[PDB]
RNA sequence: GUUUCUCUUCAGAUCGCAUAAAUCUUUCGCCUUUUACUAAAGAUUUCCGUGGAGAGGAACACCAAUUUUUUGAGCCUUGCCUUGGCAAGGCU
């Protein structure tokens, strides 16, 4: 089906480093490992900021697709035979 | 398919963080492809950290924001 | 549609066809071009046949190495089409005729 | 979709649902209004005001309102058969 | 637009799934002599045909039920901020 250009960059992140801030305002900086085609992303070895300032590290996360507000790809996909 | 692939986090310990600021924390096997969750040794953990214990419960899937383990898959 | 159809059994059989049957497409040759024979003597053919025919074998071989070695490319040289420069002269005229009439003629002519 | 196509490259300007703005080069769009925005800033609002900068965000279509443009892009006949050459002219008799 | 005929230009190509002859330089051989030869090499040309491109003529012609788009909205109180608002927190 269309699943246009912009998921398939996601798919294209995977196994690299993203940052993924959600609707709280908790921002997660993590080392991907799969990614859905609704956006749920799967996330391993994180370094989390709380809203307010606190740092904390976990062990691995799993983030609902519509609870993300954006994603910050790692900038050498722009070559990416996507575009 | 529509399902997640929840399927690594079964039976390893989860804590989860709900919608409007609550906490809980689980030993997991459910899900649907909602990710309705079906929790199982569920402690409630309530802003004063006063802790409850509370039985078998399910979770309607977009109430959560993060599903995080506490022991690992 | 149907596993098989009665010309897959044959069209199966033309991919190990000898080299201008076994495709659907090509160019047309001179009738001088193709040899007919050639087939034959490029295979080493059963002893039992007498002394002089296999001698007959082994020299057709000797100067069939001999073309193809001594091949060199063609030169690139620029076409020049001799009764085409005839044909647009006054003197020359065409016609269509029986073979057997213009042999006649060639040899008279010779005569 | 021919409206927006028409955008593609330049760089656009994002307004968030919670009042923050965006400003990127724009180069993906989807059914759902996903988006991908590169080389691109952060920004919001003497009333006090900053400018942070982000990496080729990746925009779940939930959250837009609206976009604008505010940039330019981020970006014969053979020769014939005639010779000149010097030459006299030459009066003829008479 | 398909065929045809003619001309120009480039050919790298099994220009050819085929295969001729000539000249010269050498190594040979029968050999009075010379062609005509022999049979190997090399440099060469001639001839039978060919392809690509271009010019011109002629002849016939669809879904509002959690995962995005038919909304958990909206309302207050504290601190700072000159103000504006920001950091939130609390509600229904």
């Amino acid at each position: 089906m269309s699943i246009g250009v912009p998921i398939k960059v996601l798919h294209e992140a995977e196994g690299h480093i993203v940052t993924c801030e959600t609707n709280t305002g908790e921002v997660y900086r993590g080392k991907l490992i799969e990614a859905e085609d609704n956006m749920n992303c799967q996330m391993s070895n994180i370094t989390v900021t709380y809203r307010d300032g606190r740092v904390a590290q976990l062990e691995q996360v799993y983030i609902r697709g519509s609870k993300i507000r954006f994603l910050i790809l790692p900038d050498m996909l722009k070559n990416a035979p996507m575009l | 398919a529509h399902p997640p692939e929840l399927k690594k986090f079964m039976d390893k310990k989860l804590s989860l963080k709900l919608n409007g600021g609550r906490h809980v924390q689980g030993i997991l096997r459910g899900f649907d492809p909602f990710m309705n969750l079906v929790i199982d040794e569920c402690v409630e953990m309530a802003t004063s950290g006063q802790q409850n214990n509370i039985g078998m419960v399910v979770i309607r899937g977009n109430s959560i924001i993060m599903l995080e383990a506490l022991e690992r898959v | 549609t149907p596993l098989y159809t009665d010309n897959t059994a044959n069209g199966i059989a033309l991919l190990w066809a000898p080299r201008p049957f076994n495709l659907r497409s090509g160019r047309t040759r001179r009738a001088l071009d193709i040899p007919l024979v050639k087939n034959w003597y490029r295979e080493h053919c059963p002893a039992g046949q007498p002394v002089k025919v296999r001698v007959s074998y082994q020299k057709l071989l000797k100067y069939y190495v001999l073309n193809a070695l001594k091949h060199r490319p063609p030169k690139a040289q620029k076409k020049r089409y001799l009764f085409r420069s005839f044909k647009a002269t006054k003197f020359f005229q065409s016609t269509k005729l029986d073979w057997v009439e213009v042999g006649l003629q060639v040899c008279r002519q010779g005569y | 979709s021919s409206k927006m196509l028409q955008h593609i490259d330049y760089r656009m300007r994002c307004i968030l649902q919670d009042g923050r703005i965006f400003i990127g080069t724009f180069k993906a769009f989807d059914k759902h209004m996903n988006l991908i925005l590169c080389d691109c800033d952060e920004f919001r609002k003497a009333e006090r005001e900053e400018k942070r900068v982000l990496g080729l965000v990746l925009l779940r279509g939930e959250n837009l309102v609206s976009m604008t443009v505010e940039g330019p892009p981020p970006k014969g006949a053979a020769g014939g058969p005639g010779i000149g050459r010097a030459a006299g002219r030459g009066i003829p008799a008479g």
